[PDB]
């Protein structure tokens, strides 16, 4: 029913401005009290305020006061987070969270839906596409009777980078792996998938590598050598 | 501002077995004129936004099982877990709805401890696509394996690498409660085609000897 | 022998929509075709009354609610309607006899810089009652924490400022409404047409 | 002699992540008799003396944090710290003493592993001063990059000038742990005054494109 | 605890011969194994030569045989070290490096106690003051409201010069870069720093350039173009 | 019958410090008083006995250690002491009972060009016992690297040479030193004074 959709992942030179939306579909949305939580990688989670579309008016945490403004478009039930004099420290991930009560009622602020997450990377570097390569298995990934395929998602920035496998048929034994950082200022990430070793030849596998800031949207079909 | 503070850090439990996590107020959420306690639970698993699990220090979300409890009044609260499942492996967070700023705890992350698993290894050559390009990468995979330390080592000719690769490691697993490494070795195209031998040496607790898997260059 | 429209219609300053003025209109007669004949107005409709008989129809008495809202919230002002001016601010009756007329007034109402003083109120516990008033200002407590009459989280202002500046597109120039209402009271008529 | 080889020649690594450096001794140095053998690790940070962190290839010095092991025998040895701090980024050497001549590494550089910064680029025209003395001074500043490899091309009125530049590189920051450049175009008066244009183009990773940066001889 | 104090820098024209000291001050001297290790700039270590002094008898390596001579004075605590036939390749600094134990234990040189070095550089150049010039910040020097300025500390022989800022009251965002030594024989380097562009207008920015084997010392004032 | 302490005093070598030649005196009658009244001795300083009372009084036996040693080591000839030739080369023991006499002997022992005939121990792995010779020429392993009897890396010679030159200021000239320890041995005495 009720969901939550962001804005993109973007990446912002530092001392510029970036602004998050957050769509409400399927429920109200001007009775509810929306708020911004900020997630630094590796760090907990941080309310940077919120608002009440109806009133207009939104309640700021003391720390991103006079940098962060929050606002709401009722006509369009989407909520807005715009952080100014962005720094290295405000890389981070920007979640929208509503409140669990309407207006009319006693609203309290602790959190029922929440959106997947939009990403902000704050540096001078511009982005770079990745190169999406196979990981074609052969009889050397095959310590047992069943045998391991990939594909090697390398040499991109910023994070992040999506990685399915047939267009989401395929689940189960998928192995996504967290992006690491190279000897580069570059990431690089690898998805791998375990199948039996009858089914190489016969059977087709496609990685679906997306990558949001650079608009890089790539299939490979991995195939045995 | 109530600033939230969780005990401990992090805690390992085996399956079925009972979970506790501390969260401290420096000032009481306990409100005196209604007399509740305005704290909340969150879980957040890898990669994925919060989820709401407790409120009002005591009272389930709908749809959360019944082996999370919570309790507590006051300055200190606890979130339990009866019987700890694999698909409960996530950092829990506890905030406060007292005052403004809204403010969480430091998070506690909680992980299955797990039986001695073996790692699968895997080992991949470089892509036709790739040596195009001028560099060769060479992937080594470990899945599925306990605990997560292990130990990956490149040989190239019998030769020790160490500056040229670079590994991850996935979260643990929500079913089987392991996890699976990836290290990459990046060589340039020349130093590629300079030598027959790539090999990935792998040690572990669960291997009796380390587990080597490796192929020969145009093979 | 004449009703004193030019005390509404040629006001020097209007009141907001929150606190919409009032005049009583009676002892006189109403001629519309003088209301058509005295200004260009963007918006002229009657309700409740046939085109025919208007200008044959006596009323008991007459009442001018002038206020000032945006311009697309114009479309509020008319039986059975909702929005933030018709649920908050001003409501018309489902069988509502009158006109309601409205002109642009982004030479009189917006100055440079914007002109924050008309107002309108933001939200309301409930919905307004047809032809009722509410001008108050208390804060109100969407929290549990009670609000002492200071604005701060979970305490919100019920009236917001229109942003009323010449240089803003039409949907949201300051718009004057005159709505005459007419009552049909068993009462002798102090207002007619002939 | 035995001939002591690291590898690699340098190796970033992130904060609180494992560091591993390798050493190969062109003959064994474990002494059968005793067991054990005669290597040393030493931790040299830039203008300092260096400071012998492991002796024996596993014995700790008094004073060395725990973090610093070291593991091996024979000819082959490694130097890990466990996890790298601020204050580990230097040159790590490895010393044989089981005979003369005493014979170290060529040492390995330990950086810090950051994401990547592109540079902003920054161009100086020479000083009246100078061109008072009869030569003239061009610097082009690249600032606050990260990796170290840049390159940096002189263009004098849109054609590359090779011969007379000579640029120097900063340690790694301890704030941001970024690089920075500087280019050096040396020319007598006579020749400055040879020409109008005078730019400089970058290329680093962060950059999609060549960053030009450049003046009119004569403007300011 | 106890330090190895060296002889000060010195400078030799080529073809010529060196002699730097090293006094150990603090505990006993001749039990222990003092060497001599060498770094080019840039470069890695190189062992020399060491000596035990109650021995007398010095070891060298083989590539400087007839060209090092070490020594020690066992009334003094002092350990010589003199290189004839001076190169240009020899251009380096000079560290001295004491065993970590004494004779009557077992003496096996690896060193736990340095010198601070001691810099011998060998060219045809004579010491020579630098050359203070402004490195003026400018509209071409002001990426998005920081502007960076410098000053470039130019043809000066031997290493080294200190390069502050404000008499030391300006240290943020300073970046003085290593010398390169160029083709005259004469080093060169500058010292550039990053300030807020609104504040060319109103603050003064002054290079301390000090240069000790010249008596030279250099104070200029970088003054904004707002070009 | 007179002892021959003209063979030990008047000899025309002596030996090295390192290798102390050692004279067995016996069977004889020693008259110490000319010794103690003499005017070629610098240094004539004895322990537990007054030198006045040797001519009256019966020993054993009696040793005469002589030796060649540098001009200020000479204060290490003597009980309680410490230094190169005390801890390395001649040690008494700290309950020494008899004389130690020394004299300057540059214009015998010293030769132009420097006197390289005679040897000193530079270092020892344990001090000397008191009255203990060592004549090992075996090369100090200084390192854990055997050595093999091969002068090298880690690998010295044990003694060195005094440059004996006639130029040489007073403490770095030649001084002939003779030790005279009396043994109170239960035997005997073969040698008295004349009593
Ligand atoms: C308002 O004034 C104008 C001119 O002053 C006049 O024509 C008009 O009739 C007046 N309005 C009314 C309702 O009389
Ligand atoms: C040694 O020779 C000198 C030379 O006159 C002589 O006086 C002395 O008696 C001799 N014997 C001894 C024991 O000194």
């Amino acid at each position: 029913q009720v969901q939550l959709v962001q804005s993109g992942a973007e990446v912002k030179k530092p001392g510029s401005s970036v602004k998050v939306s957050c769509k409400a579909s399927g429920g109200t949305f001007n009775r509810y009290a929306f708020s911004w939580v900020r997630q630094a990688p590796g760090q907990g989670l941080e309310w940077m305020g919120g608002i009440i579309p109806i009133f207009g008016t939104a309640n700021y945490a003391q720390k991103f006061q006079g940098r962060v403004t929050i606002t709401a478009d009722e006509s369009t039930s989407t909520a807005y987070m715009e952080l100014s004099s962005l720094r290295s420290e405000d890389t981070a991930v920007y979640y929208c969270a509503r409140s669990t009560r309407e207006l009319p009622e006693v609203v309290d602020w602790y959190f029922d839906l929440w959106g997947r997450g939009t990403l902000v990377t704050v540096s001078s570097a511009s982005t770079k596409g990745p190169s999406v390569f196979p990981l074609a298995p052969s009889s050397k990934s095959t310590s047992g009777g069943t045998a391991a395929l990939g594909c090697l998602v390398k040499d991109y920035f910023p994070e992040p980078v999506t990685v399915s496998w047939n267009s989401g048929a395929l689940t189960s034994g998928v192995h996504t792996f967290p992006a690491v950082l190279q000897s580069s200022g570059l990431y690089s990430l690898s998805s791998v998938v375990t199948v039996p070793s009858s089914s190489l030849g016969t059977q087709t596998y496609i990685c679906n590598v997306n990558h949001k800031p650079s608009n890089t949207k790539v299939d490979k079909k991995v195939e045995p050598k | 501002d109530i600033v939230m503070t969780q005990s401990p850090d992090s805690l390992a439990v085996s399956l079925g077995e009972r979970a506790t996590i501390n969260c401290k107020s420096s000032q009481s959420v306990l409100y005196s004129s209604n007399n509740k306690n305005y704290l909340a639970w969150y879980q957040q698993k890898p990669g994925q936004p919060p989820k709401l699990l407790i409120y009002w220090a005591s009272t389930r979300e709908s749809g959360v099982p019944d082996r999370f409890s919570g309790s507590g009044s006051g300055t200190d609260f606890t979130l339990t877990i009866s019987s700890l499942q694999a698909e409960d492996v996530a950092v829990y967070y506890c905030q406060q709805y007292y005052s403004a700023p809204l403010t969480f705890g430091g998070g506690t992350k909680v992980e299955i401890k797990r039986t001695v698993a073996a790692p699968s290894v895997f080992i991949f050559p470089p892509s036709d696509e790739q040596l195009k390009s001028g560099t060769a990468s060479v992937v080594c995979l470990l899945n599925n394996f306990y605990p997560r330390e292990a130990k990956v080592q490149w040989k190239v000719d019998n030769a020790l690498q160490s500056g040229n690769s670079q590994e991850s490691v996935t979260e643990q697993d929500s079913k089987d409660s392991t996890y699976s490494l990836s290290s990459t070795l990046t060589l340039s195209k020349a130093d590629y085609e300079k030598h027959k031998v790539y090999a990935c040496e792998v040690t572990h607790q669960g291997l009796s000897s380390p587990v080597t898997k490796s192929f020969n260059r145009g093979e | 022998n004449l009703c004193p429209f030019g005390e509404v219609f040629n006001a020097t300053r209007f009141a907001s929509v929150y606190a919409w003025n009032r005049k009583r209109i009676s002892n006189c007669v109403a001629d519309y075709s003088v209301l058509y004949n005295s200004a260009s107005f963007s918006t002229f409709k009657c309700y409740g009354v046939s085109p025919t008989k208007l200008n044959d129809l006596c009323f008991t008495n007459v009442y001018a609610d002038s206020f000032v809202i945006r311009g697309d919230e114009v479309r509020q002002i008319a039986p059975g309607q909702t929005g933030k001016i018709a649920d908050y601010n001003y409501k018309l009756p489902d069988d509502f006899t009158g006109c309601v007329i409205a002109w642009n007034s982004n030479n009189l109402d917006s100055k440079v810089g914007g002109n924050y003083n008309y107002l309108y109120r933001l939200f309301r516990k409930s919905n307004l009652k047809p032809f009722e008033r509410d001008i108050s200002t208390e804060i109100y407590q969407a929290g549990s924490t009670p609000c002492n009459g200071v604005e701060g989280f979970n305490c919100y202002f019920p009236l917001q400022s229109y942003g009323f500046q010449p240089t803003n597109g039409v949907g949201y120039q300051p718009y004057r409404v005159v709505v005459l209402s007419f009552e049909l009271l068993h009462a002798p008529a102090t207002v007619c047409g002939p």
